[PDB]
């Protein structure tokens, strides 16, 4: 799994609330998040499946 | 909303409440058949709710319509986040009357000092996550854009203007991004972004209604 699998979830700085998954390296698993709408990491996928593609567990 | 507190039921009949599976933006009515929100609440298909106060409770004042058309404003850049403005055009016309109404577009932008009434259903805590059912809001004055600079330096753009505190505690948060700040009786504020919500020093930024009177009016007149 590439290496910003491992960084911590980013909602950033925007005000809508959108639900997207984030690999969680400590539970060994994709998990949901409030993401803010704009300047997305890239640990910050649209599906489940798209997040255990890239950084796997699950 | 950080810091505030449950509005009078229906007592600001222009909010609105974006759905799309769930609650996620907010934004105006500013006539009939159009909603003003921002630019980042963009997605294909999304449901206005009017007339809410209990987003999870049926009251009997709620009118439910699906967008017809979504216009981001041809300007908005997603990195910089300048021109974060957007327009719904209802599918059919919202029925006006005393839970149901809209909010006047502004004839000048709103000078430093001036209090205004900040509301949605956005994230009531600056840690955590506590989404409320009801209808929140605050009281916040507007910054002069010397200190708005200042708080987030060379990011605020000309379509951005600051209202809050800098002592923390009171702000907008996520999901109440779209939404209203109305100031003397007109739409000043559309609800953009902050570093955190309440955090010390970093303010909410707001992009300037009055800037977008002529894209509002030509854009509705160019759609209906
Ligand atoms: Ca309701």
């Amino acid at each position: 799994r590439p290496d910003f699998c491992l960084e911590p979830p980013y909602t950033g700085p925007c005000r809508a609330g959108i639900i997207r998954y984030f690999y969680n390296a400590k539970a060994g698993l994709c998990q949901t998040f409030v993401y803010g709408g704009c300047r997305a990491k890239r640990n910050n996928f649209k599906s489940a499946e798209d997040c255990m593609r890239t950084c796997g567990g699950a | 909303i950080v810091g505030g507190y449950t509005c009078e039921e229906n007592s600001l009949p222009y909010q609105v409440s974006l759905n799309s599976g769930s609650h996620f933006c907010g934004g105006s009515l500013i006539s009939e058949q159009w909603v003003v929100s921002a630019a980042h609440c963009y997605k294909t298909r999304i449901q206005v709710r009017l007339g809410e106060h209990n987003i999870k409770v049926l009251e009997g004042n709620e009118q439910f319509i699906n967008a017809a058309k979504i216009i981001r404003h041809p300007k908005y850049n997603r990195d910089t986040l300048d021109n974060d403005i957007m327009l719904i055009k209802l599918s059919s016309p919202a029925v006006i009357n005393a839970r149901v109404s809209t909010i006047s577009l502004p004839t000048a932008p709103p000078a430093a000092g001036t209090e205004c009434l900040i509301s949605g259903w956005g994230n009531t805590l600056s840690f955590g996550a506590d989404y409320p059912d009801e209808l929140k809001c605050l009281d916040a004055p507007v910054l002069t854009q010397a200190e708005c600079k200042a708080s987030y330096p060379g990011k605020i753009t000309n379509s951005m203007f600051c209202v809050g505190f800098l002592e923390g505690g009171k702000d907008s948060c996520q999901r109440d991004a779209g939404g209203p700040v109305v100031c003397n009786g007109q739409l000043q504020g559309v609800v953009s972004w902050g570093h955190g919500c309440a955090w010390k020093n970093r303010p909410g930024v707001y992009t300037k209604v009055y800037n977008y009177v002529d894209w509002i009016k030509d854009t509705i007149a160019a759609n209906s």
